[PDB]
RNA sequence: GUGGCCUAUCGAUCCUUUAGUCCCUCGGAAUUUGAGGCUAGAGGUGCCAGAAAAGUUACCACAGGGAUAACUGGCUUGUG
RNA sequence: GCCCUGAAAAUGGAUGGCGCUCAAGCGUGUUACCUAUACUCUACCGUCAGGGUUGAUAUGAUGCCCUGACGAGUAGGCAGG
RNA sequence: AAAUAUGUAAGAAGUCCUUGUUACUUAAUUGAACGUGGACAUUUGAAUGAAGAGCUUUUAGUGGGCCAUUUUUGGUAAGCAGAACUGGCGAUGCGGGAUGAACCGAACGUAGAGUUAAGGUGCCGGAAUACACGCUCAUCAGACACCACAAAAGGUGUUAG
RNA sequence: GAAAUUGUUGAAAGGGAAGGGCAUUUGAUCAGACAGGCCAGCAUCAGUUUUGGUGGCAGGAUAAAUCCAUAGGAAUGUAGCUUGCCUCGGUAAGUAUUAUAGCCUGUGGGAAUACUGCCAGCUGGGACUGAGGACUGCGACGUAAGUCAAGGAUGCUGGCAUAAUGGUUAUAUGCCGCCCGUCUUGAAACACGGACCAAGGAGUCUAACGUCUAUGCGAGUGUUUGGGUGUAAAACCCAUACGCGUAAUGAAAGUGAACGUAGGUUGGGGCCUCGCAAGAGGUGCACAAUCGACCGAUCCUGAUGUCUUCGGAUGGAUUUGAGUAAGAGCAUAGCUGUUGGGACCCGAAAG
């Protein structure tokens, strides 16, 4: 008999692998895993983990963060590296001529990239240019403001919001909410 | 320490069946075979713990 | 593969500590000491005899 | 000095009513009555987080309960 | 201290039974010996963790391989078949 | 006025020096709070350990319990009723207590060898009818924790004081 | 043409049930390789372990004793001596401290041995195990070549090649084994259902939803109400709307989100500069804590101007919101969870 000060046969709780079945994927995680085993370069095991993020874990990014993060002192020609979709945002109107890799672009994203004279690439054209992430810049979409997020960690006095159906004046606005009807909150 | 002797390497149980990974595992303290392990030990030094 | 105990086996007792040779070699292990004639106080025998 | 030297002395929704603001609405457009809202109290639930409520069955019924009484048996022995 | 008197219940009866009296009883001391799914070492199965390996011309990179630890289970959850 | 339990502290979000902001505060640039600039590295502030730490979402079953040691209330008492801490049973086999949910030992993948635990070694029954010093003879001897009971009071039985 | 159940024939067991588990004997029956298959013996090694013989050292009152030398002393008093009875030497009690026996205590001297411990000392017997499969490592022995017990067993030999080993099955023997399902603190229970066999027999579908995941597109998203078309309930194509999202906050009339690199501070992966490295510096997305700014509500302050009661500029407040602060959603599918429905299946007394 042994005394286990901990939980036994635990899995690691982290993503090994993606869930999807998509081939195309596959291939590139074939290829950033080869490449985070053998250079030793931190940015290799972070985009190779990234590659295994679900859906809401991979928020997507609009150009206008994109030109935001070029302004930062020191990295204006800087490639920029989205594990994701890079959407477009129509209320920025000037836009650099900087690198992108992305996953995905949309059409507005593509296009505003390219007539700005940028271009876009996928991660294995990066790889090749930057096998061991020279230059880069790793930009990730909020999380939190997904409609999901607000409803979490509902109670008294928390200023959550509550799981309803339909918003008006008859809709969880009486007595729990104000003064006049037993108490608020 | 010769019979029942094992070392704590990335959190696994190894044998100490040679120099070269007490060497590679407590050199940094001074300790460079099993016999300066034992010294260490019977001796209570600084670098006991 | 396979822990083989020094102690038992010469081999494996040689490639560990280089010593086991010297210490064999000149019998370190039988090594008399130094006769001496110094003789306890007579206070401390009669206190070890007294009732 | 924001009641009683300290440790108890008390009450939601709906409805009614009062005070305040004299402010908002009555949706074809206005004025005056009336009604409806906004903020703060009172009318009470003592089964006190708050259903509106008398008996009887020896004519009886159903779902259950050894979670529970009316025999033995077991533990205990005050009492005998 | 040990033993005895004090010591009366209902089918036949139980230091578990037989039986045991310088004990095979009671108090105490010293050694030998017996045996658990426990402990030590080895093999095999599975699980978990840390690692190695895409180079074509021979087939599975969910592949192959190296190292260490671990394994009870109702109600219940999940996974592979 | 204990014992056992119990709060906090043992550094980088720290210490030291100089001086910037304000409608607060002071008789007063006085103070308070927050800062700019400079110095001090991991024997950087006790010990041991650390199957890594931190964090979030969602949902199952359960919401009759019971037992043992110690503390403890009611009751003459109860295999009675009710609390405290911990360990257990329930949910758990295995060796031992003949037999037993809870006691003792020890917790479990499939096998081999070795050594043990608690308990035992006249026979049933694996293992000394072993060794050593005493005690006891019962016309109802005695024989091992939980545990399956015995008291007051007595004996020129025998032993020691 | 299955099972329950039954007849005949054959085999086997049976002293108050039968059935089961581990192991082997016996009977019956059977597969695999004969191209090295089956079962064994010895030797030399490796791993684990069990039981003996023997050697060298260390420690203590540098064991204590014995033994030896010397001084003193006594009785459970040796020799000698006295005394009284005594089958001519045997006791009996007085004296007497080594004499014709001895013992005790102190002091001095030199060893041995016991006990405990250590050896990188040597050596005999027994049991279990052989995992791995080119080489790579660390050592040992040697001038060297090389060898070796050094990162896991090889060498030699014999019998048999088939029911011999082994598998299956029946039986016997040793030890062990209470009837399953269920409620329960607790079931082998003198608690409930079950005589036996076959077939049937219980978490489903739908509307609306939460979390998570996959997919398409993305500030958008949804072709399928309908129209066009067709190899005709399929596939293919499409306009306008509508739904949700892109703005919130008030009961309402209403109003409506940049002082600033869309703010400051602290912690932050990654990247950049230097450095052999360690480190230092720069930039710092997501995310966490905090101080501000902005929009609506509430309570105040009330400018220029006026249908003299309208208008609400500006500046505040331990107040308040499911907000803003370089958008994330829409659609389809799946497991799990929720509610209404017969709602996992069967069951009331009633109305
Ligand atoms: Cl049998
Ligand atoms: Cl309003
Ligand atoms: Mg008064
Ligand atoms: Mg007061
Ligand atoms: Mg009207
Ligand atoms: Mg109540
Ligand atoms: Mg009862
Ligand atoms: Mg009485
Ligand atoms: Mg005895
Ligand atoms: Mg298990
Ligand atoms: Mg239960
Ligand atoms: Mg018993
Ligand atoms: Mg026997
Ligand atoms: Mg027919
Ligand atoms: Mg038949
Ligand atoms: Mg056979
Ligand atoms: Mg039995
Ligand atoms: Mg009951
Ligand atoms: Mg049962
Ligand atoms: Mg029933
Ligand atoms: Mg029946
Ligand atoms: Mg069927
Ligand atoms: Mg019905
Ligand atoms: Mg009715």
């Amino acid at each position: 008999g042994i005394d286990h000060t901990s939980k036994q046969h635990k899995r690691s709780g982290h993503r090994t692998a993606p869930k999807s079945d998509n081939v195309y994927l596959k291939l590139l995680v074939k290829l950033y895993t080869f490449l985070a085993r053998r250079t030793d370069a931190p940015f290799n095991k972070v985009v190779l983990k990234a590659l295994f993020l679900s859906k809401i874990n991979r928020p997507p990014v609009s150009v206008s963060r994109i030109a935001r993060a070029l302004k930062q002192e020191g990295a204006a020609n800087k490639t920029v590296v989205v594990v994701g979709t890079v959407t477009d945002d129509a209320r920025i109107f000037e836009f650099p001529k900087t690198t992108v890799a992305a996953l995905r672009f949309t059409a507005g994203a593509r296009a505003k990239i390219v007539k700005a004279g940028g271009e876009c690439i996928t991660l294995d054209q990066l790889a090749v240019r930057a096998p061991k992430g020279q230059n880069t810049l790793i930009l990730r979409g909020p999380r939190n403001s997904r409609e999901a997020v607000r409803h979490f960690g509902m109670g008294p006095h928390k200023g959550k919001a509550p799981r309803i159906l339909s918003t008006g004046r008859k809709f969880e606005r009486a007595r729990g909410r104000r003064r006049s009807k037993g108490f608020k909150v | 320490v010769y019979k029942r002797g094992f070392g704590k390497i990335n959190k696994q149980r190894v044998p100490l069946s040679d120099n070269a990974i007490i060497e590679a595992n407590l050199g940094k303290y001074g300790i460079l075979s099993i016999d300066d392990l034992i010294h260490e030990i019977i001796t209570v030094g600084p670098h006991f713990k | 593969v396979l822990k083989k105990n020094p102690l038992k086996n010469k081999q494996v007792l040689l490639r560990l500590n280089p010593y086991a040779k010297v210490f064999a070699a000149e019998k370190l292990g039988s090594k008399k000491a130094e006769k001496t004639g110094t003789k306890p106080a007579a206070v401390f025998t009669e206190t070890l005899k007294h009732d």
